[PDB]
RNA sequence: CGACUCUUAGCGGUGGAUCACUCGGCUCGUGCGUCGAUGAAGAACGCAGCUAGCUGCGAGAAUUAAUGUGAAUUGCAGGACACAUUGAUCAUCGACACUUCGAACGCACUUGCGGCCCCGGGUUCCUCCCGGGGCUACGCCUGUCUGAGCGUCGCU
RNA sequence: CGCCGCAGGUGCAGAUCUUGGUGGUAGUAGCAAAUAUUCAAACGAGAACUUUGAAGGCCGAAGUGGAGAAGGGUUCCAUGU
RNA sequence: CAUCUAAGGCUAAAUACCGGCACGAGACCGAUAGUCAACAAGUACCGUAAGGGAAAGUUGAAAAGAACUUUGAAGAGAGAG
RNA sequence: CGCGACCUCAGAUCAGACGUGGCGACCCGCUGAAUUUAAGCAUAUUAGUCAGCGGAGGAGAAGAAACUAACCAGGAUUCCCUCAGUAACGGCGAGUGAACAGGGAAGAGCCCAGCGCCGAAUCCCCGCCCCGCGGCGGGGCGCGGGACAUGUGGCGUACGG
């Protein structure tokens, strides 16, 4: 809602930042068997715990 | 109707995070985690659930502390003294 | 055949001591021989790989005689790189191939106040072995 | 006595556990009394206890404590024991006087439950299969 | 002009933090100039002048330290961060002191009795 | 873990199988069967002198 | 318009800009982003010129 | 079932043994760890004579055993007396006296 | 004669069996056998030039110092780095530092609300505002100070 | 891998068996609750569905309108694919 | 007749160890096996919660990871390397 | 109708300490099932076991006889082999079930209270100085405080003193 409290908006505030691709240069790194963020979230398909 | 109609009305949560182990388990109006048990001092922890201690025993963390204590340990926890500068 | 009880002769072990060593036991690990110049000069056969000494490849695609500078050593890879060793890409700029330092011979070293210390404390060693073995 | 502290007097299944009322518990009155000073008081030795009179319906009984930090007690051996690690809450493990009366040690033919150190001891030794590498 | 713990030990406190303060004022400009662009040089030198306050500070909290160690020796008692910090059970044991000491009665016996060397032969 | 891996062999019987085992190392025919390259070898128990 | 750390209040804020750039501010509006960081809106004195110190700050 | 002929046999195997067994894969282990003790012990009580004190001649108290003799815990304070030395020093001496055994012979 | 359907074969797809490999387990054994109010385990939140996860770390934040080592790190860039008017990296780690919850400690879980004592600014001492620092949990031991009692007494 | 011995978590068609993959069904059922779309133009490789304009309609103020509370958590706004 | 001397206290060694630190080994398993987890695994995800809980290893010696020409709007092709 | 002594209590953000929580494989103290077996089932069995609560250490507990024995006697505890699936318990059914002696691993013994004697000989705390630091001790100095005769310390403990 609009009305928050503090901690929830800090939980929610992390959550926005790590929902984030991986940068395109991860790839080119040697031994990097990482192809995609594999944790990422859409706010319609799969809801926070909180 | 029991099934999706009941289903619209849940908009009032009964858990929230808790202060002392960040799980969604405190019991609003209890006031009570159901997950480490906190209104209390001692952690609630159950012989019957071997997979719920290995999920927060210790080492599940960063083992901020004890880390370093195993490494003091080895040289016998020894302070005040200086590795002889040249 | 090894006796002492706390080496491993494990294969995964030493596998994985190998594959996650770090860079200061990594630079160990790419010693390279020295030639027979090198070898009679001093009294060490063989010496961890510098940035800017000569080598020859001795092994591999690219053997021969030309004495090339070594130009980058890659302890993340476990390869060093010369200067005439390259290859053309596509878009035809030039690459160096890496080698493995155990295919090279060291021709001539860089030499400074740490490397003849660790040249003469290796020669100090092997004279110690050989008059114990008089 | 000690009453088994179920709901309605309601223990369920096989009658022989049907008991309610005239049970007894394991650790006497004193070792009771013993353990609640020495909760109590988490910074102090429990050493031993006596009767001082009882009632009807209490028991007095006086534990005599040592704290185990005094420098009155640490410096003087023949006391510097109660100070070591290991006896910290005696009487949480019955290994005060009163304590120790209720786990059935003693030496002789009265007491062969115990012949392990104490009954869980001896239960464990009489109870495992000793499978031997040659058999 | 890099700066070295070593360096930087001869130096008084009043310079330290000098020197302390126009680091950080650089650091204000190097992240201002992030934000605005700038250039892949003046990026890479946020983190050399992170380390270098890093270093200052970690200096003038030793010196700092050294100087407490000094003020409190030999007093009796001495601020919780000066004692030693082993282990909260190895702080509880006994000194060595009234760990070795006996009691008249045991050293006396020690003294009427002690353990001889001996051997017996075949 | 409590396979039984061991065995106990009788010490009368042990000792049987030793000395058929040095029994049979002084026959050509046994210990050329075992495939030991023994042709130019003299004296087929076959002793040195203590220096060695 | 600046970020500042969360824990320091609109007092601090006035405090330091006005010690650390040598400008006298009017009042301090202050909001939390949902990135989780603060946002200072600082108005400066009628006498003093943002554009004037902006410059001087380098984020012209 | 007893199928045709046999021993009528109880197995105790009715009370989860299978948590409490005991196994011996540690025995050539302790042997050793018992042994090198064993030299340690030794070497540092130099001239001593390496296997504890003496014992005294000791008859098995019962009349399956009576006619066997065996070393005891150690010499009574009778012993001790009628051979002159004191029972504090007989220790150190290496004698190992035992005061609760009586000599009614 | 086509079409369709079936059988077999070649080739091509779908699929990921088989085989070979293994920085992973499982089992056994050995030596140690060490957490915490000097704030643990655990959680939260932050920290990289480009960084989401994992990892490491704590506002000195993918680390400072010190010591060994001795020219790298590396996906790109960058500037270093005389290797002696002292050194990249890595390792070790004994100096320093170590945010917020948490036994969690001023009260409460709302970054809610206090109290006392010092310091600096606004004061231009008088104490109101702002900032900084140090205290303010419960139980309990020894001692200290202050006490209560028509408790037992002594002197008037 | 053969031969002499040793030891097995040693042989599958079934268990409405476990896991994974694949068929016929089958280009099939279906994409039918709440009246409704049409004309021209623009962008564009591409228009029944986008946008603009014109028309015909519907919600008809107890709305298919304008705002909030819980709840969600960036879905808000620009630009590009 | 024998035997001990309760109702106070301490005491090492031989003994135990499926948690922890660091090792060594194996007639074990070999990616549906072996720990749930060989991999950003107690992770993703599910449940209000207690709690439940996966799937997922392999180019090549070396990226030398296909320049360049051509058709298509591109995916995708044909040559070339 | 005050001022003192003691006793019994109280407060303090008083000076200096201590406990709390975690892990818990092993160990100690409690509490404690039912499935299952008995071809049903209630005593019995499962089992003093799972689950539950408390307390520790590198081990823990035990431990130096109010013992075993009945012998020509042995001699703390703990562990191994054996005793022994035995004596015994048991709807004497299903089932349960030790100890002594013997051989080994290890081996170690002691301290109080009391009864007495010794001018409280005893102990803690705060200051002085110096010898020191390195987990903080020694020495002496205080017409310095307190504890303590409602009993501190030395001798001494069933083997006698
Ligand atoms: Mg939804
Ligand atoms: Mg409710
Ligand atoms: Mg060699
Ligand atoms: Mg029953
Ligand atoms: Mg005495
Ligand atoms: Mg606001
Ligand atoms: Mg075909
Ligand atoms: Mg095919
Ligand atoms: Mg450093
Ligand atoms: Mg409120
Ligand atoms: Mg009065
Ligand atoms: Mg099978
Ligand atoms: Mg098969
Ligand atoms: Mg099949
Ligand atoms: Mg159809
Ligand atoms: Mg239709
Ligand atoms: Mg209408
Ligand atoms: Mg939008
Ligand atoms: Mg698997
Ligand atoms: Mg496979
Ligand atoms: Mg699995
Ligand atoms: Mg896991
Ligand atoms: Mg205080
Ligand atoms: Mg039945
Ligand atoms: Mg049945
Ligand atoms: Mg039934
Ligand atoms: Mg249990
Ligand atoms: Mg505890
Ligand atoms: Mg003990
Ligand atoms: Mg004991
Ligand atoms: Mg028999
Ligand atoms: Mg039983
Ligand atoms: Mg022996
Ligand atoms: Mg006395
Ligand atoms: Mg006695
Ligand atoms: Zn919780």
């Amino acid at each position: 809602s609009s009305h928050k409290t503090f901690r929830i908006k800090r939980f929610l505030a992390k959550k926005q930042k790590q929902n984030r691709p991986i940068p395109q240069w991860i790839r080119m790194k040697t031994g990097n068997k990482i192809r995609y963020n594999s944790k990422r979230r859409h706010w319609r398909r799969t809801k926070l715990g909180l | 109707t029991k099934g999706t109609s009941s289903f619209g009305k849940r908009r009032n949560k009964t858990h929230t995070l808790c202060r002392r182990c960040g799980s969604k388990a405190y019991h609003l109006q209890k006031s009570t985690c159901g997950k480490c048990g906190y209104p209390a001092k001692r952690k609630r922890k159950y012989n019957w659930s071997a997979k719920a201690k290995r999920r927060n025993t210790t080492g599940t963390g960063r083992m901020r502390h004890l880390k370093i204590v195993y490494r003091r340990f080895r040289h016998g926890f020894r302070e005040g003294t200086t590795p002889k500068p040249k | 055949m090894k006796f002492n009880p706390f080496v491993t002769s494990d294969r995964s072990k030493n596998r994985k001591r190998h594959f996650n060593a770090p860079s200061h036991i990594r630079r160990k690990i790419m010693s390279s021989p020295l030639s027979k110049e090198l070898r009679q000069k001093y009294n060490v056969r063989s010496m961890p790989i510098r940035k800017d000494d000569e080598v020859q490849v001795v092994r591999g695609h690219y053997k021969g005689q030309q004495i090339g500078k070594v130009v980058q050593v890659y302890r993340k890879k476990y390869v060093i790189y010369i200067e005439r060793v390259q290859r053309e890409k596509a878009n035809g700029t030039t690459v160096h191939v890496g080698i493995h330092p155990s295919k090279v011979v060291i021709t001539r070293l860089k030499l400074d106040k740490d490397r003849k210390k660790i040249l003469e404390r290796k020669a100090k060693s092997r004279q110690v072995g050989k008059e114990k073995g008089k | 006595g000690r009453k088994r502290p179920v709901p309605k007097g309601a223990t369920y299944g096989k009658p022989v556990h049907h008991g309610v009322n005239q049970l007894k518990f394991a650790r006497s009155l004193q070792s009771v009394a013993e353990e609640r000073a020495g909760r109590h008081c988490g910074a102090l030795r429990v050493l031993n206890s006596y009767w001082v009179g009882e009632d009807s319906t209490y028991k007095f009984f006086e534990v005599i404590l040592i704290d185990p930090f005094h420098k009155a007690i640490r410096r003087n051996p023949d006391t510097q024991w109660i100070t070591k690690p290991v006896h910290k809450h005696r009487e949480m493990r019955g290994l005060t006087s009163a304590g120790r009366k209720s786990r059935g040690l003693g030496k002789g033919h009265k007491f062969h439950h115990t012949i392990g150190g104490s009954r869980r001891a001896a239960w464990r030794r009489r109870n495992t299969l000793q499978l031997h590498r040659y058999r | 002009a890099k700066i070295k713990a070593r360096d930087l030990r001869g130096k008084k406190k009043e310079e330290l933090l000098k020197q302390l303060d126009d680091l950080k004022v650089e650091l204000s400009q190097l992240r201002v100039a992030k934000v605005t662009g700038g250039a892949a040089s003046k990026l890479s030198k946020i983190r050399v002048v992170r380390k270098s306050i890093a270093r200052v500070l970690t200096v003038i909290n030793q010196t700092q330290k050294e100087n407490l160690r000094k003020f409190y020796k030999g007093k009796k008692y001495k601020p919780l961060d000066l004692r030693p910090k082993k282990t909260r059970a190895m702080r509880r044991r006994l000194n060595k002191h009234e760990e070795n000491l006996k009691t008249k009665k045991q050293q006396r016996k020690e003294r009427l009795y002690p353990l001889r060397k001996y051997a017996v032969k075949a | 873990t409590w396979r039984r891996w061991h065995r106990r062999v009788n010490t009368t019987q042990k000792r049987y199988a030793i000395c058929s085992a040095l029994a049979a190392s002084a026959l050509p025919a046994l210990v050329m069967s075992k495939g030991h390259r023994i042709e130019e070898v003299p004296e087929l128990p076959l002793v040195v002198e203590d220096k060695v | 318009v600046f970020i500042v750390d969360v824990k320091a209040n609109k007092h601090q804020i006035k405090q330091a800009v006005k010690k650390l750039y040598d400008i006298d501010v009017a009042k301090v509006n202050t909001l939390i982003r949902p990135d989780g960081e603060k946002k200072a809106y600082v108005r400066l004195a009628p006498d003093y010129d943002a554009l004037d110190v902006a410059n001087k700050i380098g984020i012209i | 079932a007893p199928s045709r002929n046999g021993m009528v046999l109880k197995p105790h195997f009715h009370k989860d043994w299978q948590r409490r067994v005991a196994t011996w894969f540690n025995q050539p282990a302790r042997k050793i760890r018992r042994r090198k003790a064993r030299q340690a012990k030794a070497r540092r009580i130099a001239p001593r004579p390496a296997s504890g004190p003496i014992r005294p001649i000791v008859r098995c108290p019962t009349v399956r055993y009576h006619t066997k003799v065996r070393a005891g815990r150690g010499f009574s304070l009778e012993e001790l007396r009628v051979a002159g030395i004191h029972k504090k020093v007989a220790r150190t001496i290496g004698i190992s006296v035992d005061p609760r055994r009586r000599n009614k012979s």
